[PDB]
């Protein structure tokens, strides 16, 4: 599994606590370094110091694939994009709460949607 | 060889917009001076039925959002108090040349695209797609929620060759069911008519017309429409409906919908119900995708495995590709 | 495991129609099928003001000035006909069945356990109870609601229409059967399986029910009303419409719906008020307050998430609750 997934993983999915069941961190502590216990934290700082021990070089990459891939199956909730488009079809439809759907936006491909994703924030 | 940078095909498959008109059954041979359901408005007080989120789960809160309450004004479309069915009329037209492509960049990959589309239809053509979306037009499924509940569904198709109807068909479609796909004696005449239609012999345009026996006075359900509910009054319209030129009707692309809806190959479960072929075959109600791209049976993996890699498929698999190349959109980038 | 879903919808499962108005005699009524509707009219109103004042606006000479000069309304009236003392109230009820799948699901597990769910309630105690309490609510006739109050003789007769012509049919004394005691009558039986029968998808029902009040010679009768534009013309508007389907005064079917779904009684308090409608947090706009809170644990949503996450049935009353409510309709999810 590659590295900017890993990052992207820790980037997209929402802030929960008390999400990790009982084999997760009895995998997860034995697993990672003796730093940090990992006890009712939020997943971004779980993610930001699993991601810095992958940085400082640590801990191997097998168990960082193994222990990212537990964070991904055990989160189900993801923040909105607000901004998803038609690649063929050459289209860009911005999210708006109200009608919970991608309201049309503009004509435009991917460096139109990645310009829009630097001006409005790349998460709702 | 790789995919072409465009490429899209036309549909195939083309309905009008179903418009609905009221009236009484047995009554149902002479019914084309039945007056329309138009599309009245009146005013509905909403109360407070979503889940609270433990911030306002306070006893006062609810307490004075309870008693101001929410007014709405939404459309509404009824049968008349002497009326108890609905008839449902549209003509479908079945174009025909599928795998043709309407704007490819690339001929050498065209080419061999139509090489693989005729080396299916030769081999085995388009029967098993006729006869379904014969299925889904003789099991009245367009009509989406007026069939729920219905006494009586009766379907009519004919067959408009030049003006005069040329062929008759009547089916009872509370009879064949809405899940298993059997074989009749009378719809094979026009599962081969939608098969000559599709396979290029002749022009095929068909006049679908249901009678939905819902009730004397009841509720029909048009297709509904987009509103930007940017802010609300006393009372502001919240739900408005589908009419042309004031006559409620389904739009074109809910009643194609209910056409398509053959897919019944996905590997999830082939036993609870077939779902509409599209690439990442997907149910907004249900929430989830079938034929997720982590598995490889969805329609851009199995496209491109089978015209690039020449990865022929299983045949009841050639037959969703097929057909979301009858549904139509722009493939490859 | 198992969260609740994201989003959930139930469809309506009890879908009334727009009960229509007409205007007749007593011992006719067994003709009617000739009986001209109620025609909503129009009547000017003055009126001098009557609000209740601050202790700073308690002037004698202001509030003398204030009522020199009146406020004109252009109000809408439904009165009966002057030779005609009953008003037929009618309209159609058909039931659908299935009132466990939802119509929008964006878990997987959720609805298989909740479907599980209901199929274990309409295996452990069916759609009986639910279906008395229907029937005695079209029995009395509460459908009628301010055409009822004061009547002399309410009647309702409900006809079970399978293939255009009766199947067989009902005729009770509204006033007889109050709105409180559940009386658990022989006919009520009949109408209760037959509406179970319908709720638990066993067949399909269509009744037509018609209610005839002796509400008086030239009275006023009472059909729902609408609410107003405040566009174009302002000054000089009409100050109260009144719902007319083809010009024929007529109830909104939501509130015939609502009249035939005041079946609970199993809410904390049970005693003062009565039986009020099946609603999450089970509130009556009238009375103002919410009778099933958050707080307290005997609400729709804390019931539902307890029965079906933590398997933990409630007691059978409050299981007809959520079932009642699942009968209901609507969209249950964060919004």
């Amino acid at each position: 599994m590659k590295k900017i997934e890993m990052i992207e993983i820790s980037q997209n999915r929402q802030n929960l606590t008390a999400f990790l069941h009982i084999s997760e961190i009895k995998a997860i502590n034995a697993k990672l370094a003796d730093g940090v216990d990992v006890d009712k934290k939020s997943f971004d700082e779980i993610c930001s110091i699993v991601l810095e021990q992958y940085q400082a070089k640590q801990i191997s990459n097998k168990q960082a694939s193994e222990i990212f891939e537990t964070l991904a199956k055990a989160n189900k909730s993801f923040k909105i994009e607000k901004f998803r488009c038609s690649h063929g079809y050459n289209e860009i439809y911005k999210y708006s709460p109200d009608h919970e759907a991608y309201l049309f936006y503009c004509k435009g491909g991917q460096g139109q949607l990645n310009k829009l994703i630097a001006e409005n924030g790349r998460f709702m | 060889l790789s995919t072409a940078s465009v490429l899209a095909f036309e549909r195939k498959l083309d309905p009008s917009d179903a418009l609905m008109s009221a009236g009484a059954w047995a009554q149902r041979d002479a019914s084309q001076e039945w007056p329309a359901v138009t599309v009245r408005e009146k005013s509905v007080r909403g109360t407070i039925s979503n889940r609270l989120k433990t911030k306002d789960r306070d006893p006062a809160k609810l307490d004075a959002s309870i008693q101001s309450p929410n007014l709405q004004t939404v459309d509404v479309a009824n049968l008349p108090s002497d009326a108890d069915t609905l008839k449902v009329r549209f003509t479908l037209r079945v174009l025909g040349g599928a795998g043709t492509p309407s704007a490819c960049n690339d001929a050498a990959y065209r080419d061999k695209l139509l090489q693989t589309v005729a080396t299916y239809v030769n081999e085995q053509g388009f029967a098993e797609l006729a006869r379904r979306y014969a299925h889904n037009l003789a099991n009245a499924r367009f009509l989406w929620r007026n069939r729920v509940g219905a006494e009586a569904v009766e379907v009519r198709i004919n067959h408009i060759r030049q003006g005069e109807v040329a062929r008759t068909w009547r089916f009872d479609a509370l009879a064949i069911g809405l899940r298993d796909f059997k074989a009749d004696a009378e719809l094979d005449a026009l599962a081969e008519l939608i098969a000559s239609g599709l396979s290029g012999s002749g022009h095929v345009l068909l006049e679908v017309v249901a009678f939905a026996r819902i009730g004397d006075g009841q509720e029909v359900f048009p297709s509904q429409e987009l509103i930007l509910d940017k802010g609300d009054k006393k009372g502001q319209k919240s739900k408005t409906l589908y009419s042309v030129r004031d006559a409620a009707a389904i739009h074109s692309q809910k009643i194609g919908n209910a056409l398509r809806t053959i897919d019944t190959w996905y590997p999830d479960e082939d036993g609870l119900g077939p779902i509409a072929v599209e690439p990442y075959g997907s149910v907004t109600s249900q929430g989830k995708a079938y034929r997720q791209p982590k598995q490889k049976l969805d329609f851009y993996t199995l496209l491109d495995n089978w015209v690039l890699r020449d990865e022929a498929p299983a045949v009841e698999q050639q037959h969703y590709v097929i057909a979301n190349l009858i549904r139509g959109g722009v493939f490859g980038e």
